[PDB]
RNA sequence: AUGUUCUAACGUUGACCCGUAAUCCGGGUUGCGGACAGUGUCUGGUGGGUAGUUUGACUGGGGCGGUCU
RNA sequence: GUUUAUUAAAAACACAGCACUGUGCAAACACGAAAGUGGACGUAUACGGUGUGACGCCUGCCCGGUGCCGGAAGGUUAAUU
RNA sequence: UUUUGUAUAAUGGGUCAGCGACUUAUAUUCUGUAGCAAGGUUAACCGAAUAGGGGAGCCGAAGGGAAACCGAGUCUUAACUGGGCGUUAAGUUGCAGGGUAUAGACCCGAAACCCGGUGAUCUAGCCAUGGGCAGGUUGAAGGUUGGGUAACACUAACUGGAGGACCGAACCGACUAAUGUUGAAAAAUUAGCGGAUGACUUGUGGCUGGGGGUGAAAGGCCAAUCAAACCGGGAGAUAGCU
RNA sequence: AGGGUGACAGCCCCGUACACAAAAAUGCACAUGCUGUGAGCUCGAUGAGUAGGGCGGGACACGUGGUAUCCUGUCUGAAUA
RNA sequence: UAAGGUGAUAUGAACCGUUAUAACCGGCGAUUUCCGAAUGGGGAAACCCAGUGUGUUUCGACACACUAUCAUUAACUGAAUCCAUAGGUUAAUGAGGCGAACCGGGGGAACUGAAACAUCUAAGUACCCCGAGGAAAAGAAAUCAACCGAGAUUCCCCCAG
């Protein structure tokens, strides 16, 4: 599913909006990349379905905070 | 991305000094070939 | 003339039958509503 | 790729 | 701001290797593309493809014409 | 040949043939929030769409309108700033 | 019943029996009635307590002004001779009732819209795997042996057995007529009719699902239902109509 | 209370008021072991891709309104007693 | 607990019992086919077909137990690839399915009303989905208040149509 391994963010559901105020329902999609990290301690690369803001959060915590969240809350990599 | 080099980066700087790179330079290079550490202490 | 009802026993089990209604969630709900309301017949079968 | 043997 | 080159993101519905008794898939190697493509958010256009609807009243039947203060 | 099972079998539909048009292959196109799958285990002598409808003789004039195709100097013009 | 008007040849009722339509809750106003009265009354709750407690509140005893604000006045205006609204009229809480509001709101009744399911045992198309086509015709290409040519061409006989070819049963269909039309049958029967080696037909099984399928295209078909299936639900939709 | 009994029963029967009952299992409330569990004091420390912002939506009685506040798909991004 | 009793239609038969193993009632046990989550594989539910290990036999056979999946942990093993990792096997533990409402969450109509209709309404309703518990959720102020103060959350009556 289009859910980011990060952040959880996942699909959320609004309304586009006309000019007439006219309501259609939509979907918000993450910005979603499979990228692959470096992961330096283990000496190796990890794919990971990660949205754009995911990956500022791995740039700011780094990679193996991230990964130990994923093991604590069971999602694989 | 602030980072420290751990050598010297052609079109950056020497070792030990320390220069912000756009983010992507950081990650997919500079980073995984051992040339920048993320300026973490 | 050829009226609607061509019985085989095969296509009704394989359509209708006790697992084919387990096969989906939707024909596990048919047999909780044929249960709930105290069916003697269940399914075809 | 099939099916067929791929 | 554009042009060129590069490789490391990214793509690969090229090749090979392994998981493997599997062609899916993943990993690895290598080639080719390569910051392009593609996707997210926003945004202009287009959009009976689809949807919800509107499309007045008077009237010697209705419509047409006329009328409406 | 096909068709309105049950008031219409036809001059309707289809048809071989013809033409226009799209499509360079991860094809266009279609079914799919997607992954995929059909197209095709095909590759422009192929495939899709459209119209015409064996064959014969033929298919004139108009590009102003509406589309489509190409152009893009200039005018106008979104988010953004 | 409906109407200007119905013996009306307008509507409804075969008859009987049973059932079948102005309700309920809450709010609000008016009337009646009862209590208390410039007051009236409590809600939740506490209380085994229809008691008792609980006065939080609510309504009323003051209005005027958009408002600040002023106040038996006030607003208007720079100011009223004035002028508007007020002051010189008892309320409040039960109980019963009339009306109103929100609710299905007197009962029954749409065509429809939406949501989730069930259906390709009928039929449409396709897929896989099996089966069917009596009997009789016509005589394509090709072949061979002669002829003919420089070689081909071309030509005769013999052979050969093509075809959405021909005639015609099974089989598939459905052009005409009659019958039947509370049928033998919710589409048939009878006599004729078309196709009948094919774009044929048929058995078994499979796949496609409802704004969806499938369609040699008739809006055809998708279980006797189709310009949007069926079942259940939103649901007592709504009904200025009968 | 109520029911039954050949019609309507305090006194016919079964009950009812009331008073009693558990070998065994088990709910609960306590008392008390065992095994984890750590109270208390001083010293601190004080939740960052977060708050906030831009864009799009949604939620708040509050329909973008002069619109605070909350949530966040997207792009950003503090101060931290 | 007992002088009766072997459930019903429902008699009858053949019995059982009367001072306590008749029957009946309650506690705890035993047995508890097959299908069904269904779990050894398969399947048109109530059927078809196995593997493995032990034990037994009259060599024809018989009996018994185990063998799903996923998650977690452990052990052992083990690619490309050298370490390593992926992968593999085995063990233990747990899960799975069902259930009327209530509850939290993910999605989310339309009819209808507006005397038409699009904003708005209906309504975050119906419905679908996920998850839980005996309740759930919420909850211990980056809350209100108004210069006075209150002191988490929840629920009821007011405030107030
Ligand atoms: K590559
Ligand atoms: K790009
Ligand atoms: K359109
Ligand atoms: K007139
Ligand atoms: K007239
Ligand atoms: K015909
Ligand atoms: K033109
Ligand atoms: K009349
Ligand atoms: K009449
Ligand atoms: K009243
Ligand atoms: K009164
Ligand atoms: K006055
Ligand atoms: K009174
Ligand atoms: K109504
Ligand atoms: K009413
Ligand atoms: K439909
Ligand atoms: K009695
Ligand atoms: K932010
Ligand atoms: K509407
Ligand atoms: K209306
Ligand atoms: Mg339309
Ligand atoms: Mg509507
Ligand atoms: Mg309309
Ligand atoms: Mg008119
Ligand atoms: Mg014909
Ligand atoms: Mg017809
Ligand atoms: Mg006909
Ligand atoms: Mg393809
Ligand atoms: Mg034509
Ligand atoms: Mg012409
Ligand atoms: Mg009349
Ligand atoms: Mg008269
Ligand atoms: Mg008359
Ligand atoms: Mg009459
Ligand atoms: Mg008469
Ligand atoms: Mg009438
Ligand atoms: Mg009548
Ligand atoms: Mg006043
Ligand atoms: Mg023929
Ligand atoms: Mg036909
Ligand atoms: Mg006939
Ligand atoms: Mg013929
Ligand atoms: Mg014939
Ligand atoms: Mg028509
Ligand atoms: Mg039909
Ligand atoms: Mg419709
Ligand atoms: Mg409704
Ligand atoms: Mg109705
Ligand atoms: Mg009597
Ligand atoms: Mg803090
Ligand atoms: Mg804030
Ligand atoms: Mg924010
Ligand atoms: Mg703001
Ligand atoms: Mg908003
Ligand atoms: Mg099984
Ligand atoms: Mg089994
Ligand atoms: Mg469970
Ligand atoms: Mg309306
Ligand atoms: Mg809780
Ligand atoms: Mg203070």
């Amino acid at each position: 599913s289009r859910v980011c391994q990060v952040t959880g963010k996942r699909p959320v559901t609004g309304n586009n909006r006309s000019h007439a105020l006219n309501a259609t329902k939509r979907r918000f999609l993450p910005n979603l990349h499979s990228h692959r990290f470096w992961v330096e301690s283990e000496k190796r690369f990890v794919t990971l379905r990660v949205s754009a803001k995911g990956m500022r959060v791995i740039d700011k915590k780094g990679i193996d905070t991230v990964l130990a969240e994923l093991r604590a809350r069971g999602e694989k990599y | 991305m602030q980072v420290i080099l751990l050598d010297k980066v052609a079109n950056l700087g020497s070792l030990g000094d320390q220069v912000n790179v756009k983010a992507g330079y950081a990650r997919n290079f500079l980073v995984p070939q051992g040339k920048a550490v993320p300026a973490t202490k | 003339m050829k009226r609607t009802f061509q019985p085989s026993v095969l296509k009704r089990n394989r359509s209708h039958g006790f697992r084919a209604r387990m096969a989906t969630k939707n024909g596990r709900q048919v047999l909780a509503r044929r249960r709930a309301k105290g069916r003697a017949r269940l399914t075809v079968s | 790729k099939a099916x067929r043997a791929s």
